C-alpha cells in the first residue's frame, strides 16, 4: 500500500555500518543454529568470520526494508547495495 | 534647529513606508521614492514650518507581475493619523472610510499609544484589513540591517508542491510569530509560508523556510 | 548502570546492547493483558490453557 | 581547591540539562534532522550532508592575492607568444597558437572564475580568512599521483585542453548529496555543494595543472575518480543520534 516501486527508490545506494552491523550479526546468528552456509567453508570455524567472508563475495540473502520517516518504506536486496 | 529633527523623523517614517508598500507587490513611481527634503519641508510643512498629515496620504494599485503571482491583492490605502492618543473617535471615522470606498487593506499609523475600547474596532471593519503601526517604529528600516536576511512570501500552490517534496503537513514546519517585526514588514496571515535565503561557511548559501500562524 | 552509560551507548547506537543491558542480564518479566479494556487485570491459568 | 571543590557539579549538572533536552533529534533517510514527531530542525544536516571527522583545513587560493598576481596565476592567452602556456611542457605545442574554437573555452573559465572570486569576497568570507574546514584532501591525492605514476621530471605533456575543462566540468555535476530529479532537489543539490566546487574549480585550472603540476592523462582520470570515491565515502550516515 505504502511501498515505493522499483524505479522510483531515492535512498542511498550505499551500505552504511549499522546495516552493515545487524546484517553481520543476524547471519551469524542464523549461521551457528545450522543453518546452509552458501560458500566454500575453509579455515576458519568462527560464526563472525564465516558471515564477513560471505558479505565479502557477496552471498548474502535478505531484504533491508527502510522506513521513510512518514510511514513509507523501500526494499532493497542485500545484493545490490554497493558494499564499500 | 529642534524642527529639522522632527521633520527629518517624519521623512525618514514616510520613506519606510514607501518601501514597505514597495516590497509588498504595489506600485510606486520613481519620482515619489527619489523624494529629497526640500520637496517634503516645500510640500508637507505649513507655512509656519509644521506638518500637516492629511497631506501625506495616497492610495496604491497593484503591478501586473504581483497581480499574477499574488492573486489575492487588491489596493492599498495609507493614511497618517492626526490625533496623537488615538481613542475610539478617530478610530471608528477611520473605519467608516474605510467601510466607504470598500477598499481592501489601510495603514492606519499612530502616534503615542490607542485606547483598547478602540483596540476591539479592528474585526469590525470585516471584509477589509486594518492594520496599525506606531511611528516612531517605522524610523530605521530592518531590513538593510546586516543580520536579517531575505523573507520571500510563496504563492499557494508552490506550497503544495513544498508539501508535497517532504511529505509534510502544515503544523511540522519551523514556524514565525504574528507580530514579529519582519512578519509585518510583508502582512502575513495564517497559513503563508515565508522563503529565507541564509548565509553559511560551509556551503555558501543555504534556503530554509518558515511558517507563520 | 546509569543514565549517562546509558546516553553514551546512546550516542554509539547499539540498540540491541542497550536492550539487552536493561532486560535479560537484569529483570525479565511477562504479563497477559487484554485487548478492549488495556490492562494488566487479566486472570490466567497455564496447565489448564 | 575551593573554586575546584565548587565547579564540577555545577557543569555536570549543566550537562544533564543539555542531553536530556537534546536526545531525539535524528536523521531520516532523506536528510531532515527531524525529533520525535517531526519538526523539522534542519532541511539538511550541517547544512552540507557531511560528517564532522571527515573535514580538514584547506585553503581557498582564489580570495587572496593581489589582481595581477591572481592575472598571472590565471589568465591564459594563446595568441600572443609571451603570454601563453610554456612550448617545452607539451608535446602540441605547434598545433595551438591561432585557433580561437579554444580560446573560447579559456576565456569563459577565466569569467567563471572571476564570478566565483567576486561571489566569494563579497558575501560570505567577509573579511578574506582563507582557511576554512572542507572534504577530501586534494594535495595528498596529488602528490600520490605524483607518486604512484613516476610523473616527476622534465619531460613534455600530452593532455588536450578540451579533456582539461570539459574532464572538470563534467566532474563537477557528479557530486550527489540529494537524489532525485524534481526541481527542489535539483536546487538543493546545487547549493549544498558551492564552496567545495569553488574549491575544486580553485586549484584544477589549466596552468596549475600544466605549468605546476605537471600531470599527463592516465593520472588524471585516476584522480577525478579518486575524488568521487571519497566524496561518496564522506557523508553522513542515516541513523546518527547528533
Ligand atoms: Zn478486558
Amino acid at each position: 500500500e505504502l511501498a515505493i516501486l522499483k524505479e522510483e527508490r531515492t535512498t542511498t545506494p550505499y551500505l552504511t555500518k549499522y546495516e552493515r552491523a545487524r546484517i553481520l550479526g543476524t547471519r551469524a546468528l542464523q549461521i551457528s543454529m545450522n543453518a546452509p552456509v552458501l560458500v566454500d567453508i575453509e579455515g576458519e570455524t568462527d560464526p563472525l568470520q564465516i558471515a564477513m567472508k560471505e558479505l565479502s563475495q557477496r552471498k548474502i540473502p535478505l531484504v533491508i526494508r527502510r522506513y521513510l520517516p512518514d510511514g513509507s518504506y523501500e526494499d532493497w536486496g542485500c545484493d545490490e547495495l554497493i558494499v564499500d | 534647529e529642534d524642527n529639522n529633527r522632527i521633520i527629518s523623523r517624519l521623512w525618514r517614517s514616510f520613506r519606510t513606508v514607501k518601501e514597505m508598500a514597495a516590497d509588498r507587490g504595489y506600485f510606486i513611481s520613481q519620482e515619489e521614492m527619489d523624494q529629497s527634503l526640500e520637496e517634503f519641508r516645500s510640500k508637507i510643512c505649513d507655512s509656519m514650518g509644521n506638518p500637516q498629515r492629511k497631506l501625506m496620504s495616497f492610495l496604491a494599485n497593484p503591478t501586473p507581475e504581483a497581480l499574477e503571482k499574488y492573486s489575492d491583492l487588491g489596493t492599498l490605502w495609507v493614511e497618517f493619523c492626526d490625533e496623537p492618543s488615538v481613542g475610539i473617535k478617530t478610530m471608528r471615522n477611520f473605519c467608516l472610510r474605510i467601510q466607504e470606498k470598500n477598499f481592501s487593506t489601510g495603514i492606519f499609523i499612530y502616534q503615542n499609544n490607542i485606547t483598547p475600547s478602540a483596540n476591539k474596532m479592528i474585526p469590525t471593519v470585516s471584509p477589509a484589513i486594518i492594520e496599525t503601526f506606531q511611528e516612531s517604529d517605522l524610523v530605521v528600516n530592518i531590513t538593510h540591517h546586516e543580520l536579517v536576511p531575505k523573507h520571500i512570501r510563496l504563492s499557494d500552490g508552490e506550497k503544495s508542491q513544498l508539501l508535497q517534496r517532504y511529505k509534510l503537513k502544515e503544523s511540522q514546519l519551523p514556524r514565525i510569530q504574528r507580530e514579529d517585526p519582519v512578519a509585518r514588514y510583508l502582512g502575513l496571515k495564517r497559513g503563508q509560508v515565508v522563503k529565507i535565503i541564509r548565509r553559511s561557511e560551509t556551503s555558501g548559501r543555504y534556503a530554509s523556510y518558515r511558517i507563520c500562524l | 548502570f546509569g543514565e549517562m552509560e546509558r546516553d553514551c551507548m546512546i550516542a554509539h547506537g547499539a540498540a540491541g546492547f542497550l536492550k539487552e543491558r536493561l532486560m535479560e542480564a537484569s529483570d525479565a518479566f511477562r504479563v497477559h493483558v487484554c485487548g478492549i479494556c488495556g490492562l494488566m487485570s487479566v486472570i490466567a491459568n497455564l496447565k489448564k490453557n | 581547591l575551593i573554586d575546584t571543590a565548587v565547579k564540577t557539579a555545577e557543569t555536570g549538572y549543566i550537562q544533564r540539562r543539555l542531553v536530556k533536552a537534546l536526545e531525539d533529534i535524528m536523521v531520516h533517510y532523506d536528510g531532515t534532522t527531524r525529533n520525535s514527531l517531526g519538526d523539522i530542525i534542519q532541511f539538511l544536516y550541517g547544512e552540507d550532508g557531511l560528517d564532522g571527522t571527515q573535514v580538514e583545513r584547506q585553503t581557498i587560493d582564489t580570495i587572496p592575492g593581489s589582481d595581477k598576481a591572481f592575472h598571472k596565476r590565471y589568465y591564459v592567452d594563446l595568441m600572443d607568444e609571451k603570454n601563453s602556456i610554456k612550448p617545452d611542457v607539451i608535446e602540441y605545442a605547434a598545433d595551438i597558437l591561432g585557433d580561437v574554437e579554444l580560446q573560447k573555452e579559456l576565456n569563459s573559465e577565466y569569467e567563471q572564475l572571476v564570478s566565483d572570486r567576486k561571489f566569494l569576497r563579497e558575501i560570505v568570507f567577509v573579511n578574506g580568512d582563507h582557511n576554512w574546514p572542507l572534504p577530501v584532501n586534494l594535495r595528498r591525492i596529488i602528490q600520490n599521483a605524483q607518486q604512484i605514476f613516476h610523473l616527476d621530471r622534465a619531460k613534455a605533456s600530452d593532455l588536450t585542453i578540451p579533456e582539461i575543462i570539459h574532464g572538470v566540468r563534467d566532474l563537477c555535476k557528479k557530486l550527489f548529496v540529494l537524489r532525485g530529479e524534481n526541481e527542489l532537489i535539483k536546487e538543493a543539490q546545487q547549493n549544498a555543494t558551492s564552496l567545495f566546487q569553488c574549491l575544486v574549480r580553485a586549484r584544477l585550472a589549466t596552468r596549475r595543472i600544466l605549468e605546476e603540476f605537471r600531470l599527463n592523462r592516465d593520472a588524471f582520470e585516476w584522480v577525478l575518480g579518486t575524488i568521487e570515491a571519497q566524496f561518496q565515502r564522506s557523508l553522513v550516515h542515516p541513523g546518527e543520534m547528533v
